RNA sequence: UGCUGAAAGCAUCUAAGCACGAAACUUGCCCCGAGAUGAGUUCUCCCUGACCCUUUAAGGGUCCUGAAGGAACGUUGAAGA
RNA sequence: CGAUGUCGGCUCAUCACAUCCUGGGGCUGAAGUAGGUCCCAAGGGUAUGGCUGUUCGCCAUUUAAAGUGGUACGCGAGCUGGGUUUAGAACGUCGUGAGACAGUUCGGUCCCUAUCUGCCGUGGGCGCUGGAGAACUGAGGGGGGCUGCUCCUAGUACGAGA
RNA sequence: GUGAAGAGGGAAACAACCCAGACCGCCAGCUAAGGUCCCAAAGUCAUGGUUAAGUGGGAAACGAUGUGGGAAGGCCCAGAC
């Protein structure tokens, strides 16, 4: 996961959205993709 | 060019109460300063505080609530190994709320011995009684 | 800004106190229903409800979307009810309820009971399903969010307390 | 010092030391300086219909 | 429940079957004889005052016999106040006793440890001789160095160093009740408290459900 | 970590409005503590005298003889340089 | 440069947080127990024995850890004074030589009548107002703060099981 | 070009940077840089422009349907996202 700045595009799986201040970011289907700050 | 003195041994205040009701912290603490060493009314000034009193006997219903009253530490250092002391305004005014506004009024007055005279006038009650029964303060507009 | 410049309709056979302080309701579902006023102020004049800023109050043109949606809730929480979504999920776990007073048996030594808020009632309909009723939308899903403060479950077996609305799914030998 | 008792004077009469004292040197030609300000002290009137002069003047 | 006043007569270990001694600490509790207790106007609470003794009546003034005369002037070996809250009943026309542990078995003590005011850094601050031999210049009774150099400018509050020991106040709460005699006026403790032989204890029940 | 939800008609721990959480933070605990000059508070004890001057609601002087309480003095301390 | 005591040894502080341990938990090639990695956090904690001038190093046994850094890589108007960095001696080398030496050891001082800021106990005033006496408020400060071992829940959860 | 040999107003406090080069005064006027809620003298001035945050008030590469403006293209009100 890592703590980080860029979201930018990685996973066209990947479902975003912006949550107290931060954006959030998980993955259905392609494996370990995730993030929890950006 | 004199023109005036002042006398410290004649009597003139009077006594006026403020409803913090509605009111914002920079407005309360700029419009009771300004009336407590006076610019309004009978300016001798900055000779002396030519203030009548004005107070607050409920201090808590300050209208900061939408932004800004999670703001704020109001440090203080004690000298020991604890280090400076801190607190949000949301923690400030609930154990003590004539603190933020005593330290808002302070912000807004000079410094030094006559700056002191003014803040010792400050007068600000606490503890939700009726200790005014006779003082019969009439009630101001800010 | 959308929804606050479009109505909504009143429910034909619904009772409405609507024109000073206490906003108080009634319907099939649900009696005696009231709130206390806020920062935004609605137009009765017609059979449809328009919303707009109150006048003594700050910022609430902002916030006139956001009744609308407070107001839709408690016309639903006395006309039809809401929509069930707690569960308590896998063998060897499941809820005890007197009506009054709710707990969980989950596999912890903390308490995990609730006493309930007023005018709330709770339900155990299955070995599964939990219920909450009232006409407080936010009060049946926070006493479902103190219900949901302990065995989260997991992507390996599934097991502990879920809505039916999830973000995660059990994978099993998944890759690497 | 002696702006003390005349922005304070001005100030509640509904206008600012800044466009009061400027009314005045819109008046034309008449007398008017901070030091000749002072009749105030003596009686406040004396001021007042100053400063609802300067405010017809400014204008 | 208020609390109450006696002297500290000795400490005598009383043997147990499978270990260890004990040491049992008595205390001999004088007629307490509630001299006064505050009501009308004082700050929304009431309290009590004790007295431990008789004194001299020639030895009495005027402003202390007047405020005594509610129950007469006796004043003697120390006043102390506790505060009545929860009692139920009224304190006033009994002298209190030991009656007061008659069903509790938790104490707590206020010692009063005796004094040793003279103190030093190896008394009081727990700290060692420096280097009886192989080469030390008056540094061998020393609570080592009491702040850094240059920067700080001046001396921290809180230091191991000076001032006095003994006569604080000194708690103890790790107790038992023993024995108690109404009749007698005696009270029996387990362990040992601050305070010389022949010292004066304040004494509190303890209670939780 | 969340409920309820608008900006983004979906969505969203936040904006309005609600709920939880760390050896931290603040109390409680233990001791100090109104010079807290922002100089707290109750109870008890005591005192019911005259005269002069400038002249005055200010100031100074004279006589009469004094309560409540303290101080002095021991014998000395478990209280001390 | 009319003169900031240097290395190591002893004795003892204060602030950071880039966390070794202690509380929290996220991601994972996380079933579970763990390992690998991530960051909220500096309130409490963070050995001992032998060799050397000694840090640096090495070795043996202990540990919830055997954290890192700032403060002249903290404490000579602090203790110690073996090295470096005094007069004398003694070895190896270069030079014609006085000398010189990315060559090295033996003996080698550590001062202080405390003024001011500070710190730690303790007297005496002025004050709340006519004077005295007995006692108690709580605006506020300080202290306190981690942890080893074992047992029950339970061989419970997860997992044939291990 | 200035401090060297340059005083004054401004830059928190500042030599050299900014305004200006001081013969000496005025209970006198007028401006500069800078400044006018309060500390601390003076507009919380008139009118227009921009951001939505303690930005303003330390800060990079980098990253996000944060978003107003500009010119076209597409879908677009017998019916768009």
């Amino acid at each position: 996961m890592k703590v980080r700045a860029s979201v930018k595009k990685l996973c066209r799986n990947c479902k975003i959205v912006k949550r107290d201040g931060v954006i959030r970011v998980i993955c259905s289907a392609e494996p370990k993709h995730k993030q929890r700050q950006g | 060019m004199k023109t005036f003195t002042a006398k410290p041994e004649t009597v003139k205040r009077d006594w006026y109460v403020v409803d913090a009701t509605g009111k914002t912290l920079g407005r309360l603490a700029t419009e009771l300063a300004r009336r407590l060493r006076g610019k309004h009314k009978a300016e001798y000034t900055p000779h002396v505080d030519t203030g009548d009193y004005i107070i607050v006997l409920n201090a808590d219903k300050v209208a900061v609530t939408g932004n800004k009253r999670t703001d704020k530490v109001y440090y203080h250092h004690t000298g020991h190994i604890g280090g400076i002391k801190q607190a949000t305004f949301e923690e400030m005014i609930a154990r003590r709320p004539e603190r933020v506004i005593e330290i808002a009024v302070k912000g807004m007055l000079p410094k030094g011995p006559l700056g002191r005279a003014m803040f010792r006038k400050l007068k600000v009650y606490a503890g939700n009684e009726h200790n005014h029964a006779a003082q019969q303060p009439q009630v101001l507009d800010i | 800004s959308r929804v606050a410049k479009a109505p909504v309709v009143v429910p034909a056979g619904v009772d409405v106190k609507i024109n000073g302080q206490v906003i108080t309701i009634k319907g099939k579902n649900g009696e005696l229903t009231r709130t206390l006023n806020d920062a935004v102020e609605v137009k009765h004049a017609d059979n449809t409800l328009t919303f707009g800023p109150r006048d003594g109050y700050a910022d609430g043109w902002a916030q006139a979307g956001t009744a609308r949606a407070l107001l839709n809730s408690m016309v639903i929480g006395v006309t039809e009810g809401f929509t069930k979504k707690l569960q308590l999920v896998g063998v060897g776990y499941r809820a005890a309820v007197k009506g009054n007073v709710i707990n969980l048996s989950l596999g912890f030594s903390h308490p995990v009971d609730h006493q309930l808020p007023a005018g709330i009632t709770a339900e155990c309909p299955t070995q599964t399903e939990i219920v909450l009723k009232g006409a407080d939308k936010q009060v049946i899903g926070q006493v479902a969010a103190d219900l949901r403060a302990y065995r989260r479950p997991e992507p390996y077996k599934g097991k502990g307390v879920r809505y039916a609305d999830e973000v995660v799914r059990t994978k099993e030998a998944k890759k690497k | 010092l002696w702006i003390a008792r005349i922005n304070a004077a001005a100030r509640q009469n509904g206008i600012s030391y800044s466009k009061f004292i400027n009314g005045l040197k819109k008046a034309s030609v008449e007398i008017d300086r901070k030091i000749l300000a002072d009749i105030a002290v003596f009686d406040k009137v004396a001021f007042t219909a100053l400063v609802e002069k300067a405010k017809a003047a400014l204008a | 429940m208020i609390g109450l006043v006696g002297k500290k007569v000795g400490m005598t270990r009383i043997f147990t079957e499978d270990g260890v001694s004990i040491p049992v600490t008595v205390i001999e509790v004088e007629a307490n004889r509630v001299t006064q207790v505050k009501d009308l106007a004082n700050d929304g609470y009431r309290a009590i005052q004790v007295t431990t003794g008789a004194k001299k009546a020639n030895r009495v003034t005027k402003p202390e016999a007047g405020h005594f005369a509610k129950a007469g002037v006796e004043a003697g070996r120390g006043l102390w106040e506790f505060r009545l809250a929860e009692g139920e009943e009224f304190t006033v026309g009994q002298s209190i006793s030991v009656e007061l542990f008659a069903d509790v078995k938790k104490v707590d003590v206020t010692g009063t440890s005796k004094g040793k005011g003279f103190a030093g850094t190896v008394k009081r601050w727990n700290f060692r001789t420096q280097d009886a031999t192989h080469g030390n210049s008056l540094s061998h009774r020393v609570p080592g160095s009491i702040g850094q150099n240059q920067t700080p400018g001046k001396v921290f509050k809180g230091k191991k160093m000076a001032g006095q020991m003994g006569n604080e106040r000194v708690t103890v709460q790790s107790l038992d009740v023993v024995r108690v005699d109404a009749e007698r006026n005696l009270l029996l403790v387990k362990g040992a408290v601050p305070g010389a032989t022949g010292s004066d204890l304040i004494v509190k029940p303890a209670v939780k459900a």
